[PDB]
């Protein structure tokens, strides 16, 4: 709903747009214009250099005017190549972003809008494409205190997925991306080496889910 | 370029002669301003991917890794990392050529260049998707190793290795860059292209193009209006093509240099802003990190690579 | 305009501290654009600058809102034209302002310029976002606990109209 | 300025912004025409004297 509000409120919205239709008008509008233009002539009405003089002249007159038509047509049409190579060069970011964020899950970053990508939705526009990206943003953090690893019987566990937070008093292994504190246990963490290399190693107990059910 | 100054400059007649053309010099003039103002979009989308200026803290305890040849220094003029330095320190208006200020002076681009490095540094690739959340360096390189499918524990247990390998590395780029000339030929060629265009335009109006001269003064000195007025359509003819020949250059090298600055904002966004699994885009190796610095009309980006070095012959199955 | 011994040209003569051989008799720049002339009758050698030019561009908040406009002269001083000197040029009808803040219309070389309360016209050098710094220590980690969805829109344009 | 301003844009509406609207000269002042002094004068003073 908030797409639909922005992009009507601010007409501006599609200036991406609306700048080619522009740029394709004043390209014609400029070429037009020059059939007005004397290049030296005479006159720039072609009729009228025809019915005013002789040919030994008139011929002169009007190949000064095919040089300057014909020379801008060859400004327009070298600054349409170069245009067309722009748009081309959008169309193809167009297809790669239809192929990867609508048709798939972007892993690069800031490809398919701020955030995390989560999906991506086309819409037509007139001669162009809108995508709408939905991405995940994390919006409120909260302070933890962390560390790389942590001591139970000597060696060093170090969490399988996710870090080590500290609420303060007791010590969680949580997924990096949201906060959900789970108690460290043999599951969430894997063990190597032991706790007098790891710069930051701090002293945990790691719960063993398997001696509860031993004694029960 | 001013095409009303450069091809009839200060001269009533031949500016009365160039108004015979319609609408060639108002086309040219905007086609160069479109390239003016591109060249301030491309340097804010590959630079301004940061909405909040970050700073490291006073401490510079990040567990061994020395940022301080990357970082800004700030007992220098202009609080630019020696790096920096190195790279501008090595880098080299008249007829109505005029060149306009960038809107983002180097000061403001080294800031930018401040801002991702200090989030690169003090919250991983947190600041490019949200909130910018910190975490200790070793953690982030810990995430860094786990992305190129190096368990987390390879980093701690040779934290300091690594830490020293990384600090060798960048003294390392620090001589390469200070003492081979032909680092930086990517951006001595676009300066030197951009000169020698120029150079190339004024020599242009020394040529006659057929005229009798070269100086428009000179024709009009010399010859009734009838005359000079055909020698000067000569020359307008000569200088309007050699401008329309410049225009068309610099509008194609402007695509050239449009598609490398699309090309430095995508590498800043998925090498400084996250770590990129595409292979080779950030450096050979296994990409972990890069850094953004300035340079004059470019940037450099250090890419922090996992190389296997030694390895040994095994049976599996 | 000067004439010195046939050579032609606009510009402004200054005292230089070129020292040219006995027998030349103007100075040429590394493309073939006069630099310097020797003056004959004194034999003294005088700096050719070019006479101040540049384009004039209007700083304006739309009509919309105000009629009232600012004039960058770009690339010259403010003496040749609350008059403000900037590097990219003199502009007359802004004040200056030293708190700075985002670039609202940009003017160049870090100068931008908007419609502020007075309500006048004023010009600063830009911001380039809030400050901050990244509450950064070893053992210290910050994690979301919330989270939001948000949907951008990217635009692109794909076709130009088939001109034939 | 601000009619400079829409008769560039031809438009009755200015959009904010900074808009390129004429170019700044500064005219050439005094005409100097300044040359070599005078020295190897005709004999005509033979002829005439
Ligand atoms: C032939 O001889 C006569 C006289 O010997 C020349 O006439 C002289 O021309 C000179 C030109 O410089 C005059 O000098 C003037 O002197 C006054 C003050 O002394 C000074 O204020 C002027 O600016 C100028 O220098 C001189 O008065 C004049 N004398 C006479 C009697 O006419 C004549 O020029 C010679 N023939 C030719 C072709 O030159
Ligand atoms: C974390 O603590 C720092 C100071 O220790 C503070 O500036 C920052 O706001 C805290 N984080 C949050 C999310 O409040
Ligand atoms: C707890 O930390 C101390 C360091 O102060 C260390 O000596 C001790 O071995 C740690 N405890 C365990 C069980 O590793
Ligand atoms: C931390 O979480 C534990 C849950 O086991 C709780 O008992 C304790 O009160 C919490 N402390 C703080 C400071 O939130
Ligand atoms: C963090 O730095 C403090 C000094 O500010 C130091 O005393 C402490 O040992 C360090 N801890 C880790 C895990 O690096
Ligand atoms: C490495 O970091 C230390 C601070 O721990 C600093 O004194 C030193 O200058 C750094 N190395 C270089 C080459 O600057
Ligand atoms: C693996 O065996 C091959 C034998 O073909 C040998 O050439 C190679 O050097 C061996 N690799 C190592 C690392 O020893
Ligand atoms: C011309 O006359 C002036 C006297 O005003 C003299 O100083 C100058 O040296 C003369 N010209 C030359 C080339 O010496
Ligand atoms: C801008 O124009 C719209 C109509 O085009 C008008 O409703 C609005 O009030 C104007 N802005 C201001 C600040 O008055
Ligand atoms: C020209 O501008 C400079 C600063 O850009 C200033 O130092 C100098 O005095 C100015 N000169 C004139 C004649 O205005
Ligand atoms: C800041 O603005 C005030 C005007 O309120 C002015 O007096 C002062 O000189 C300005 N500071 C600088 C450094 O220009
Ligand atoms: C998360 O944010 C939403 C609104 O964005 C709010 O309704 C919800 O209560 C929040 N959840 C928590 C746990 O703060």
């Amino acid at each position: 709903g908030k797409i639909q509000d922005s992009l009507s409120s601010t007409p501006s919205a599609l200036g991406k747009l609306q700048d080619v239709v522009n740029q394709n008008a004043q390209a014609l509008n400029t070429l037009v214009k020059q059939l007005s233009s004397n290049f030296g002539a005479i006159s720039s009405v072609l009729n009228d250099i025809l019915s005013r003089l002789d040919p030994p002249e008139a011929e002169v007159q009007i190949d000064r005017l095919i040089t300057g038509r014909l020379q801008s047509l060859q400004t327009y049409v070298t600054q349409q190549l170069i245009r067309a190579a722009e748009i081309r060069a959008s169309a193809n970011l167009a297809a790669t972003k239809m192929s990867e964020c609508v048709l798939g899950q972007s892993k690069r970053v800031d490809f398919c809008g701020k955030g995390y990508h989560l999906m991506s939705f086309p819409q037509s526009a007139p001669h162009g494409v809108v995508f709408l990206h939905v991405t995940y943003v994390p919006a409120q953090e909260k302070n933890f205190t962390t560390a790389p690893a942590i001591c139970h019987d000597g060696k060093a566990h170090f969490p399988r997925e996710g870090v080590f937070v500290s609420n303060g008093t007791h010590w969680f292994v949580t997924q990096r991306n949201f906060y959900e504190p789970q108690i460290i246990t043999t599951d969430n963490t894997f063990v190597s080496g032991n706790c007098d290399v790891v710069i930051g190693i701090v002293n945990n107990t790691v719960y063993d889910p398997l001696q509860p059910e031993l004694d029960s | 370029v001013d095409c009303t100054m450069y091809i009839c400059g200060d001269s009533t007649e031949c500016s009365n002669l160039l108004l015979q053309y319609g609408s060639f010099c108002t086309q040219l003039n905007r086609a160069l301003t479109g390239i003016a103002v591109e060249q301030d979009k491309n340097t804010q989308e590959v630079f301004a991917q940061v909405k909040q200026i970050y700073k490291t803290p006073p401490i510079k305890d990040f567990g061994g890794f020395n940022f301080s040849q990357i970082l800004p220094d700030p007992s220098k003029p202009s609080k630019r990392s020696p790096i920096e330095d190195l790279l501008f320190n090595k880098v080299t208006k008249f007829n109505g050529l005029t060149v306009l200020p960038p809107l983002l002076t180097d000061e403001m681009i080294a800031q930018y260049t401040s801002a991702l490095l200090a989030g690169t540094i003090t919250s991983g690739w947190t600041f490019g998707a949200g909130p910018a959340l910190q975490i200790p360096f070793p953690m982030q390189m810990a995430y860094r190793f786990n992305g190129i499918g190096v368990t987390q524990n390879v980093l701690y247990e040779n934290q300091k290795l690594i830490a020293n390998q990384f600090n060798s590395a960048i003294g390392k780029i620090q001589d390469s860059l200070s003492s081979t000339p032909s680092a930086l030929g990517k951006l001595q060629d676009v300066v030197n292209q951009n000169a020698q265009a120029l150079n190339t335009l004024v020599k242009q109006l020394s040529s006659n193009f057929g005229a009798i001269s070269s100086v428009l003064n000179d024709i009009l000195s010399r010859l009734d209006p009838p005359e000079a007025e055909v020698q000067i359509d000569r020359l307008i003819t000569g200088r309007l093509q050699s401008l329309q020949t410049y225009v068309t250059q610099q509008l194609i090298r402007a695509a050239e240099i449009r598609a490398s600055a699309n090309l430095a904002a995508t590498k800043m966004s998925e090498c400084v802003l996250g770590q990129s699994k595409r292979v080779d885009f950030c450096g050979k190796g296994y990409h972990l990190m890069s850094f953004p610095q300035s340079a004059p009309h470019g940037v450099v980006f250090l890419h922090v690579t996992y190389v296997p070095a030694q390895e040994k012959n095994f049976t599996t199955a | 305009n000067f004439n010195f011994n046939g050579l032609t040209g606009t510009g402004v003569l200054t005292e230089s501290n070129k020292k040219f051989l006995p027998f030349q008799q103007f100075g040429r720049d590394i493309a073939d654009t006069t630099d310097a002339v020797r003056d004959p009758q004194t034999l003294e050698i005088l700096d050719i600058t070019p006479c101040s030019f540049g384009g004039v561009s209007v700083i304006t908040p739309g009509t919309n809102t105000s009629n009232q406009v600012a004039v960058l002269y770009q690339d010259v001083n403010c003496t040749e034209v609350n008059v403000f000197q900037t590097r990219a040029g003199c502009l007359i009808g802004a004040e200056h302002v030293n708190n700075s803040y985002e670039c609202d219309i940009p003017i160049g070389a870090g100068i931008c310029a908007s419609y502020q309360t007075s309500q006048s016209i004023i010009a600063y050098t830009m911001s380039l976002g809030a400050e901050n710094s990244v509450a950064y220590s070893n053992n210290s980690i910050a994690i979301p606990t919330n989270f939001t969805i948000s949907v951008t829109t990217e635009i692109l344009p794909v076709s130009m109209t088939k001109t034939s | 300025p601000l009619s400079e301003t829409k008769c560039t844009l031809k438009s009755f509406t200015v959009e904010k912004g900074i808009y390129q609207t004429s170019n700044f000269r500064v005219q050439p002042t005094e005409s100097i025409v300044r040359f070599p002094n005078i020295t190897n004068l005709c004999p005509f003073g033979e002829v005439f004297n």
